[PDB]
């Protein structure tokens, strides 16, 4: 965000949501959820001009 | 056909669109956009949602609208502009049923239709999923997490909405 | 890309013209513009399910809930020019002008 | 003092204001 | 001829005119809201697709 | 005196003004001993003292 | 404090103060027919406010000393300059009656606040809505030029549109020839040449317009001469309305907290008085402006704002 | 003195549009 | 551009390690031109007010002059510390990458042919 | 004073805006550079945390 | 930019009909979108005369990029010096002649002459140098 | 002062654009210009050609 | 409306606007514009006149229909990616999409016809916030996803917004509609850098923050509306003339004043990018801005116009009101070139 309150406080507020391989009711899964675990941890501390 | 059962569903929410876009009556634009959220309600049962369908036909089709046709009712122009009051509402209805007309053509035949965006014009019901959801509705638990995570969404909800009442008896109150 | 999702998106286009499009009925314009989130709530609904993005099920109702909070302005609005001007046509909706 | 109308304006087309020129030149209108 | 004629209406008056014969016909609006919205549909058309900025 | 009512600034406003050297004399107390800890612990941090 | 947001918020409101004796009565008729005595008699035996008629120096009272500020300071007309010559070139017409027309506007203004932050009624002469009937007056027989009418008008609905009328007016009904007979009494050699027209085109003008037309907005009772100085008669009257009609009856703290903003600003009351539409009576040029108000800063009291004038005595200048 | 803006000047700047037409002239 | 920075925390005006700089000195000439537009905050204030200007509320422009400069001196210290970061992970990214910035040859202007132009 | 003072001074004023310029340029080329590689320090554009993943075993084993 | 592309793609002075029809159809496509804009912000009461006003805007448009393609390819191939701005100048200014006779008067076609000549020459001087109006994002 | 009005700010406002004003406007304007130009310009051509192949002598001629 | 009632409705219309710039989840960012524009109607309508009504009307129609365009670009971005996070988006038409919504919200292209009209319906105070704070949120999604827009499609929303912005002003009477179409002029040169360095697009926000708080207060404090009824000020108190002449010069951006800084840096920025002909000609149209800023300066303070005798009254009394933070508004928005190479801060 612009103003990231969330990281400074560290209240989750919507991030629980921004993503499908994250924690779900009764721990069940999305459709691409393999595949997009595979993505998020691709792109993770690497930036997104190298991660495209 | 049952094949593509809900190619159908989708194409009277086409023209039920183009209806109440059409800018006919509004009773009859109401009209059109109702029968649109009824059939869009079928639309989404066939995918399962059930509750979400039936949300639409509680709060919308029962529920927007509804307070609509008060405004209809009050507006009440000299004169209905149904249909056949205006020659352009023709114009705009008949043009709306055209070029969807012609690009389930188009997709019907060869399904390379590249309008904005690719797409294909295979049998609806091959998008799906398969894969039991045991017990649990998949539909219901995730509404149901509107008290378990949905808790920040609940509040900026509950507090616009309570803003909401104290908007419009502001504005309606006429100093 | 499936066929019906040009259905609803194409549905949208038409509202959004419709919306944009006048006449002389804002209150029909409101319709076009109801209509417009109809096919977004639609919409929504089908990526949703279709993707099984369970927390994702909020939205259509989160959607639905804030869209028809614009109709209570929107109609609210509607009766205040029907009462200063008593109908609700647009093209004498023109006083600012200057 | 010469407020506006002394001032001197654009072409007399026509000879009415051919004579109010004439005036604004404190002259007759055979001679201007 | 030149320094209270042409010097004075090639550069700054040419410019001046053709500001003011272009500020009148953008302030002067109609204020209705269909030829507002009309403009609108045909930026939203030829944005979207006309100028390739899409693709 | 000459405006027959007591205008709303025509006192001394104790209270207020007051408080408007309490916060500058805080202000400055502040800044003095903020720049004073900052000097030091800047030299200690890149070695010097 | 004031009315301010704040003051609201904690609970200062306007019901709780006003009570039966809330009224905006104005006493009002023609020319010395003895109206401000009965506004004095009405005022001492009902405990309300009394508002003496609004002069050119009305304003002056109210800032200051009180004392009447030169007419050039102040007024650039005289009433007496208006009787020597009421169709003078210089515009001394129209002049006066838009600067008494802003002085009754500033004394509403000033009845309406201490009304409504003490809830104790006030009585005032010729209030701003029966201003017209001079105008109407000076308009007959050609004292003012006809463009001065609009222009007055025009600052009466962008001003009087949002002082509501008030609640009962007491009339002191009293023909010409009556009117005829006192003024020679009174003695000043202005007001003897008075033309007998003007006092009936005021009278026909206060009869058939003002009268009727705002009839309909609050409780009107006529009274000749001797049911005039009968104050015993006109007061239990005043007492005996229940003044269902016009707005006062409607209102709630909304609505009064609202009016006491702009009247207690006293820049917003008449600041739409200055209305830019220029015309030769009241129009004054940018010299003769500039430089009266230079005399008019170089006053004392005047030169900074109240409480701001060490001139004067004000101490702890570099403390406020 | 030095000149200051009249009645003219200021009907210059008063109205509508300081540059009007027949389309603006109502 | 700095706005993802690995250990950029998020709403920290004045970040911990910031304070490895030379601090701003008290008199620093860019301070004491932030003091100066708190006085001139001041003499406007009175002058809005209808007060005699310099010499009216002694309290009032004195305030301003404090804040001013508290408020100027976090942000010098915050203006330092961008421009020393700026620099900072700059000199460390080209010993990173030797290969996108080569040494220029050392050649004197005794072999430079540089043309000249007459001014005729 | 001497016109060693002002000797002296100005080659001061000239060390100083050479390495002012050459340091200019030198931002202006690595802005160029890191924005496009994109392996430097600034010019990061957000990505997604990979602690917002569930690793717990869900309800379908493909997964 | 596929219509834009046609100009570019054909050398400067050869092929000077498909230059101008490249240059035609430029004016006639910005003919078409000012009119439609007209039509738009100004109702046109009639829909007859309404397609009378985007007649003359495109018929208009499509003039000057017309006599802008032909002065600038011919001057081209006649002289045989196709990096030349004058090439476009002279046709800049010829397509303001034109715009002065589609409205009948020489002070508004002498104005056009001057300015759309000097930008004509500048457009050819950006694409003969690399000039770039729309520059991308590099630092 | 009429007359100082007349020679001074009574001029543009009176002033209409046509050939006879047009073509003395060009003829005083970029004619005596370009004249100029041509002349300068020749005279400069013959000038640097002389030195460029050394048919000039400025052999006493250093301050330029 | 109760003053109570007045603060909550500030309340929320500053929290949507901050929700909009916490927010990691596009479903949030469009819940902060609904539930800003849900309390931004009754603002409009605290006088209640119908030319309020007539201008809140056209404000809410344009909004809405800008929020609910903004759905689509980011539910055509979830069917192409499944993302909800704000950061740069997967779609050339979810991203083309998006940028003319946000823009209708801003009032930058031909969209910009309704930003006038509201301004000139409404009170005073009211276009104060309107043009002031309700221009934030729409900022704040652009900065975020500033990597991900099509560098044409931006720059020429800016072009036409200094562009008409500017040209038009020249023929406005009211103060208030000469006030929006600055904005819409300054708008512009925002969101013309906005592709390549965000810094200084944040840079211009809070400068022309600060001469629009000057000016509006300024105004309020003049309490005109029309150029003659700001020409009668100076008779009443020639000094607040005296501080606005130096706002609309500075506001212009004549140097040393504050609002060359802005142009100034936008300038450079563009000129490292390369793109050296687009600074140009916003620079030449900058003076278009410059134009009725003189003309509204000459009737203002530089010349003296003509007064009315019932100015007298107004010489009697004073000003009531406190205009909070007047103070250092004017003075943090002329004169603060020098502290320049602060705007690292921002970074
Ligand atoms: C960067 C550098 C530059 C910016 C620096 C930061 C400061 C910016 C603002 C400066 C001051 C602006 C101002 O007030 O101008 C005068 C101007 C006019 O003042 P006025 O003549 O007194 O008339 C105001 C009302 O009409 C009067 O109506 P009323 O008579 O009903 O009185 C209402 C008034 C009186 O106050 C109250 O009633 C207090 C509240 C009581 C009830 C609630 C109590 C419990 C809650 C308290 C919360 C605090 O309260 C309010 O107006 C409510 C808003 C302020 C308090 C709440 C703030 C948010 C929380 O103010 C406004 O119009 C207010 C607009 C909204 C706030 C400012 C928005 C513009 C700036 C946005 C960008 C900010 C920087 C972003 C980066
Ligand atoms: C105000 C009343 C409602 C908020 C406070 C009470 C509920 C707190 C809550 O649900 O917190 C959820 C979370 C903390 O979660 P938690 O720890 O309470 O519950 C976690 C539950 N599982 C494990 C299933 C995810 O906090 C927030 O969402 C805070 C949002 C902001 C609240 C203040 C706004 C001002
Ligand atoms: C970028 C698009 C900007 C659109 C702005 C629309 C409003 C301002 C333009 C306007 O109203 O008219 C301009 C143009 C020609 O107008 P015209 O037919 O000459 O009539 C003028 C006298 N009424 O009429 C138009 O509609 C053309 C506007 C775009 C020109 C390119
Ligand atoms: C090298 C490749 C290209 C080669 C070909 C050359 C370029 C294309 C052709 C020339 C285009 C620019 C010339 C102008 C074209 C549009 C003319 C037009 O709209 O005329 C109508 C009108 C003017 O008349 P009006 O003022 O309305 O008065 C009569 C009223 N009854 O208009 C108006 O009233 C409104 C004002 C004019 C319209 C707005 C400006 C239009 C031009 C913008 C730039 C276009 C650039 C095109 C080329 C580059 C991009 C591809
Ligand atoms: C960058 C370029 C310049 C930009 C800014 C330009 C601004 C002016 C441009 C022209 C403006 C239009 C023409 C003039 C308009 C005048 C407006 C006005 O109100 O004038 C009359 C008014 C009368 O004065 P008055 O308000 O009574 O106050 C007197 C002082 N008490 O006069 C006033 O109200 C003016 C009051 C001025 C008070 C000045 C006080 C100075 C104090 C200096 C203190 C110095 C301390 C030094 C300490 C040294 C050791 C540290
Ligand atoms: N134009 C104008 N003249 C007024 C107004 N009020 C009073 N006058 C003039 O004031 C002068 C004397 O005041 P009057 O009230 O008429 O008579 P009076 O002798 O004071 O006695 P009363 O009527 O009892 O107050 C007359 O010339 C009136 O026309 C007003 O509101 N407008």
């Amino acid at each position: 965000p612009f103003f990231d309150v969330q990281k400074r406080l560290g209240l989750d507020l919507d991030r629980w949501m921004t993503i499908q391989s994250a924690e779900q009711p009764h721990k069940i899964p999305g459709r691409c959820h393999a595949f997009e675990k595979e993505w998020i941890e691709c792109a993770h501390g690497i930036g997104g001009i190298r991660a495209e | 056909m049952t094949m593509y059962i809900a190619f159908i569903l989708s194409t009277i929410f086409v023209i039920g669109f183009v209806g109440f876009s059409s800018k006919p009556s509004p009773i009859y634009g109401g009209l059109g956009l109702i029968v649109s959220g009824g059939v869009g309600c079928g639309i989404v049962l066939n995918f399962g949602g059930s509750f979400l369908g039936l949300m639409v036909f509680l709060i919308y089709l029962g529920g927007m609208l509804v307070v609509f046709g008060y405004t209809t009712a009050m507006a009440t122009e000299m004169y209905p502009e149904v249909w056949v009051s205006n020659k352009t509402v023709f114009g705009a209805f008949v043009s709306g049923l055209m070029m969807e007309f012609c690009m389930v053509y188009y997709a019907l035949k060869e399904e390379e239709v590249e309008i904005i965006f690719k797409f294909n014009g295979l049998g609806d019901w091959v998008i799906y999923d398969t894969g039991d959801s045991g017990f649990f509705s998949e539909e219901a638990m995730g509404i149901a997490a509107l008290y378990s995570y949905g808790t920040w969404l609940v509040i900026v909800t509950g507090w616009s909405l309570l803003i909401g009442v104290v908007v419009i008896m502001e504005i309606t109150r006429g100093n | 890309m499936p066929l019906v999702y040009m259905n609803i998106i194409m549905a949208f286009a038409i509202a959004l013209a419709g919306l944009l499009m006048y006449r002389s009925h804002l209150m029909s314009s409101l319709l076009c513009l109801e209509g417009m989130m109809l096919s977004l709530f639609i919409m929504s609904t089908l990526i949703i399910l279709n993707t099984h993005f369970t927390l994702a099920n909020m939205m259509p109702i989160i959607l639905l809930v804030f869209a028809a909070c614009e109709a209570a302005l929107g109609l609210s609005l509607l009766v205040m020019v029907s009462n200063t001007y008593g109908t609700d046509y647009v093209q004498n909706l023109n006083l600012l002008q200057c | 003092h010469v407020t506006k109308d002394m001032f001197p304006g654009p072409y007399p087309k026509t000879p009415e204001e051919r004579a109010a020129a004439a005036k604004k030149y404190n002259m007759r209108v055979e001679d201007y | 001829l030149l320094d209270l004629i042409w010097l004075e209406t090639i550069l700054p008056k040419t410019t001046s005119f053709i500001q003011m014969k272009m500020s009148i016909m953008v302030s002067n609006q109609k204020g209705l809201i269909k030829l507002y919205f009309l403009s609108f549909l045909i930026t939203i058309m030829i944005s979207m697709t006309l100028f390739n900025y899409h693709e | 005196k000459f405006y027959i009512r007591e205008p709303p600034h025509g006192s001394p406003d104790w209270l207020k003004v007051g408080l408007t050297l309490g916060t500058s004399v805080f202000l400055w107390i502040y800044l003095i001993k903020q720049h004073k800890e900052d000097v030091l612990e800047y030299k200690r941090r890149n070695g010097l003292e | 404090l004031q009315y301010g947001p704040l003051a609201f918020v904690l609970g200062e409101r306007t019901t709780r103060k006003l009570t039966e004796t809330s009224k905006v009565i104005t006493v009002d008729g023609n020319i010395c027919s003895g109206k401000g005595r009965l506004a004095r008699e009405i005022a001492e035996k009902l405990g309300l406010r009394h508002f003496p008629e609004a002069g050119i120096h009305y304003a002056d009272s109210t800032t200051g000393d009180g004392k009447p500020l030169d007419v050039q300071l102040s007024g650039n007309c005289s009433l007496e300059k208006f009787y020597d010559d009421p169709k003078s070139n210089d515009g001394n017409s129209y002049r006066l009656q838009s600067w008494l027309y802003a002085s009754r506007l500033l004394q509403y203004a000033d009845a309406l606040e201490h009304l409504l932050s003490t809830g104790q009624g006030v009585v005032l002469e010729r209030s701003i809505y029966s201003d017209f009937v001079f105008l109407e007056a000076m308009y007959r027989q050609g004292f003012i030029r006809k463009q001065c009418v609009e222009h007055y008008n025009e600052v009466k609905k962008v001003t009087a549109c949002e002082y509501l009328p008030p609640h009962v007016v007491v009339y002191v009904d009293v023909p010409v020839p009556e009117i005829q007979s006192r003024i020679q009494k009174k003695g000043n050699p202005h007001e003897m040449k008075i033309t007998a027209a003007y006092l009936q085109d005021i009278e026909n003008a206060y009869k058939k317009t003002f009268l009727p037309e705002m009839s309909e907005k609050c409780e009107v009772l006529q009274y000749s001469a001797r049911e005039a100085e009968d104050a015993e008669k006109v007061v239990e009257d005043i007492e005996y309305l229940k003044c269902d009609k016009g707005p006062w009856p409607d209102q709630d703290d909304r609505t009064f907290h609202r009016l006491r903003m702009l009247v207690q600003n006293k820049l917003e009351v008449l600041n739409y008085t200055t209305i830019p539409v220029y015309l030769p009576e009241i129009t004054i040029g940018a010299h003769q402006s500039d430089r009266v108000f230079q005399k008019f800063t170089e006053l004392p009291g005047r030169k900074y704002s109240p409480g701001y004038n060490e001139d004067v005595g004000d101490k702890w200048i570099w403390l406020k | 003195r030095q000149w200051q803006p009249d009645v003219e000047w200021a009907e210059q700047f008063g109205g509508a549009v300081m540059y009007p037409t027949k389309e603006t002239a109502h | 551009m700095m706005s993802g920075r690995p250990g950029r925390v998020p709403l920290q005006f004045l970040p911990n390690e910031a304070r490895s700089l030379p601090p701003p000195k008290l008199t620093d000439p860019r301070l004491v031109y932030m003091g100066f537009l708190g006085y001139c905050s001041g003499l406007i204030d009175n002058a809005i007010r209808r007060r005699p200007v310099v010499s009216a509320g002694l309290h009032r422009q004195l305030l301003y002059v404090t804040s001013f400069v508290f408020f100027g001196y976090y942000l010098l210290k915050r203006q330092d510390y961008m421009y020393a970061l700026r620099d900072h992970d700059m000199f460390a990214y080209v010993k990173s990458h030797p290969e996108d910035f080569p040494e220029k040859d050392k050649k004197t202007y005794g072999e430079i042919l540089e043309e000249f132009h007459p001014v005729r | 004073d001497g016109p060693e003072k002002n000797y002296e001074k100005t080659m001061a004023i000239l060390q100083i805006e050479a390495e002012k310029a050459e340091l200019r340029l030198k931002e202006l080329e690595v802005r160029r550079l890191m924005r496009a590689r994109g392996d430097g320090p600034w010019y990061q554009y957000p990505t997604i945390d990979k602690a917002l993943i569930d690793h717990s075993p869900k309800t379908t084993p493909d997964n | 930019k596929t219509l834009l592309h046609k100009y570019s793609d054909i050398p400067e002075g050869t092929e000077c009909h498909r230059k101008a029809y490249a240059s035609t159809s430029i004016g006639g496509a910005t003919g078409l979108i000012v009119s439609a804009y007209s039509i738009a912000l100004k109702p046109p009461a009639s829909f007859l005369e309404g397609v009378a006003r985007t007649g003359r805007y495109t018929f208009t448009s499509a003039a000057i990029g017309a006599i802008f393609g032909l002065t600038s390819c011919i001057s081209a191939q006649v002289r045989e010096k196709p990096d030349d701005p004058l090439n476009y100048f002279i046709g800049g200014c010829a397509g303001g002649l034109t715009l002065g006779a589609r409205t009948r008067s020489y002070g508004i076609g002498a104005a056009a002459c001057a300015y759309m000549g000097l930008t004509a020459a500048l457009v050819k001087m950006g694409q003969l140098e690399g000039w770039q109006v729309f520059a991308e994002p590099k630092v | 002062i009429r007359w100082t009005y007349a020679r001074s700010a009574n001029i543009y406002p009176n002033f209409r654009p046509t050939p006879k004003t047009s073509l003395l406007g060009a003829l005083f304007g970029i004619g005596p210009l370009f004249f100029w130009y041509y002349v300068f310009k020749t005279d400069r051509d013959k000038k640097e050609k002389l030195i460029q192949e050394g048919k000039l002598d400025q052999t006493f001629n250093i301050s330029y | 409306m109760n003053p109570i009632i007045y603060t909550t409705l500030i309340m929320t219309v500053m929290s949507g606007t901050m929700l909009v710039m916490i927010s990691s989840h596009w479903l949030l960012i469009w819940i902060g514009f609904e539930m800003n524009l849900l309390a931004m109607i009754p603002v409009l309508m605290k006088n209640f006149n119908p030319r309020a009504t007539e201008a809140a009307t056209k404000y809410f129609l344009t909004q809405a229909t800008a929020s609910m365009m903004l759905m689509m670009a980011i539910i055509i971005n979830l069917l192409y990616s499944g993302q909800w996070t704000i950061t740069k988006m997967f779609n050339p038409v979810a991203m083309t999409m998006m940028t003319m919504a946000l823009a209708m919200k801003l009032g930058l292209s031909p969209f910009h016809f309704w930003v006038p009209e509201v301004t000139q319906g409404i009170s005073l105070q009211a276009g104060l916030l309107l043009l002031t704070w309700q221009k934030l949120a729409p900022l704040s999604v652009l900065c975020q996803i500033s990597q991900s827009i099509n560098p044409n499609l931006m720059l020429t929303m800016a072009m036409l917004s200094i562009l008409i912005g500017g040209w038009g002003g020249l023929n406005q009477t009211q103060l208030r509609k000469i006030m929006a179409y600055s904005s819409i002029a300054h708008m512009g040169w925002m969101t013309a850098v906005l592709p390549y360095n965000t810094t200084m697009t944040i840079l211009n926000l809070l400068i022309y923050i600060t001469m629009t708080l000057a000016m509006f207060m300024l105004l309020i404090h003049s309490s005109a509306t029309t150029t003659l009824s700001l020409s009668h000020t100076w008779n009443k108190m020639p000094v607040i003339t005296s501080l606005m002449m130096v706002t609309l010069l500075s506001m212009g951006g004549l140097p040393p004043l504050s609002g060359f800084m802005p142009k100034w840096m936008i300038i450079q920025e563009m000129t490292k990018n390369e793109s050296i002909i687009m600074p140009t000609l916003m620079a030449m149209t900058a003076l278009l801005n410059l134009y009725f800023y003189m003309r509204l300066a000459y009737s203002s303070s530089l010349t003296m116009f003509p007064s009315t005798n019932n100015m007298k009254m107004k010489w009697q009394f004073e000003h009531t009101k406190q205009m909070k933070l007047l103070p250092t508004m004017i003075v943090l928005s002329t004169l603060v070139l020098p502290m320049t190479p602060a705007l690292s801060s921002l970074n």
